[PDB]
C-alpha cells in the first residue's frame, strides 16, 4: 500500500507483498491399451491378405 | 502479506542414520562350505568290542 500522511507525519502503518502456491499434481493415472494377438495368425496373414 | 511465506522450499538433509538391530555375528564365524547334493552323511563309531 502507498497512503499520504503529512510532511511531519509519523510513517504510516507496514505492507509487503505476497506470493501463492499451485502444486498441480499429476501422479496417479495413465492411458493405456492391450491387444494381444496370436503367434499362427502371424503366418496366415502374409499368404491370405492382398 | 509476508513476501516468500508460502513458497518456501524445505530440503531434507544428508543424515540418514540407521537404527536398528541387524548382525550375523554367530554365522560370521561359522568356516562356511558348498554342498550341492541332497543330504550329510558321515559315519559315527560307537563301541562294542
Amino acid at each position: 500500500t502507498a497512503t499520504g500522511v503529512a510532511i511531519t507525519g509519523s510513517a504510516p502503518a507496514a505492507s509487503m507483498d505476497a506470493t501463492l502456491p499451485a502444486q498441480l499434481p499429476i501422479s496417479a493415472a495413465s492411458v493405456q491399451s492391450t491387444f494381444t494377438l496370436n503367434l499362427k495368425e502371424i503366418e496366415e496373414s502374409k499368404e491370405q491378405v492382398t | 502479506a509476508k513476501l516468500n511465506l508460502a513458497v518456501l522450499n524445505n530440503v531434507f538433509s544428508e543424515l540418514l542414520t540407521q537404527e536398528i538391530n541387524r548382525s550375523a555375528t554367530f554365522l560370521g564365524l561359522l568356516s562356511k562350505y558348498p554342498e550341492r547334493k541332497s543330504n550329510i552323511q558321515w559315519g559315527v563309531g560307537m563301541g562294542g568290542t
